[PDB]
């Protein structure tokens, strides 16, 4: 399960905000992507984050 | 940048921050109507603003211009990053403390010393993100110990430049800024293994390898 995956920076130096599902919070928080090599967990929207991995 | 200081309001005057709501990209005016960042920072809605220090605060010498086009080298690949060079066109042209940055004629060789700038995370880990712009002087490393330290990774393309004992370098927010040496624009900042790290130097686009691509796309656009 992606959504269970920590949220992935990459190597990248672009200070790019991005959200991921927060198991442990049951919830979509924002990270810093770094504009390369995303993983799955990392949505564009809260929103998007919510229909792809809501309560997982 | 970690490791570096305060420029200097406008000593930079090729120095543009790409905003999309917030500063995500660097990059620089190398023509009254063009600004070269990286491939990586490519984003629909960009605004590109000049004349900028503290990024937080409205001090008279901005000009805020969106983007009307933003072209992405063809050969850009994102799972190598190979060829992270863009090119974006400003809606209208700028007023030339805001000033374009020469392309450069040759090559620059290892030991050159060039100043890198942007407005990231000067922490390495850690997270504090500045209001002024900073100021990052390091020299170009020698290509082989830039695929020393990244076996595999390092294209004819790319080069590294900084310090192996870490401490002084590029990091997230200072993508598609400039590497200056010189007074001619070398390279973008591109990417790195966490930011400052020892053995780990930041890896940067080389822009010498670019020059002819950047000419007759600016002059057909
Ligand atoms: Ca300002």
């Amino acid at each position: 399960d992606f959504c269970l995956e920590p949220p992935y920076t990459g190597p990248c130096h672009a200070r790019i905000i991005r959200y991921f599902y927060n198991a442990k919070a049951g919830l979509c928080q924002t990270f810093v992507y770094g504009g390369c090599r995303a993983k799955r967990n990392n949505f564009k929207s809260a929103e998007d984050c919510l229909r792809t991995c809501g309560g997982a | 940048i970690v490791g570096g200081y305060t420029c200097g309001a406008n000593t930079v005057p090729y120095q543009v921050s790409l905003n999309s709501g917030y500063h995500f990209c660097g990059g620089s005016l190398i023509n009254s109507q063009w600004v070269v960042s990286a491939a990586h920072c490519y984003k629909s809605g960009i605004q590109v603003r000049l004349g900028e220090d503290n990024i937080n605060v409205v001090e008279g010498n901005e000009q805020f211009i969106s983007a009307s086009k933003s072209i992405v080298h063809p050969s850009y690949n994102s799972n190598t990053l190979n060829n992270d060079i863009m090119l974006i066109k400003l809606k209208s042209a700028a007023s030339l403390r805001v000033a374009s940055i020469s392309l450069p004629t040759s090559c620059a060789s290892a030991g050159t010393q060039c100043l890198i700038s942007g407005w990231g995370n000067t922490k390495s880990s850690g997270t504090s993100y500045p209001d002024v712009l900073k100021c990052l002087k390091a020299p170009i490393l020698s290509d082989s110990s830039c695929k020393s330290a990244y076996p595999g990774q390092i294209t004819s393309n790319m080069f590294c430049a900084g310090y192996l004992e870490g401490g002084k370098d590029s990091c997230q927010g200072d993508s598609g800024g400039p590497v200056v040496c010189s007074g001619k624009l070398q390279g973008i900042v591109s990417w790195g293994s966490g930011c400052a790290q020892k053995n780990k130097p930041g890896v940067y686009t080389k822009v010498c390898n670019y020059v002819s691509w950047i000419k007759q796309t600016i002059a057909s656009n």
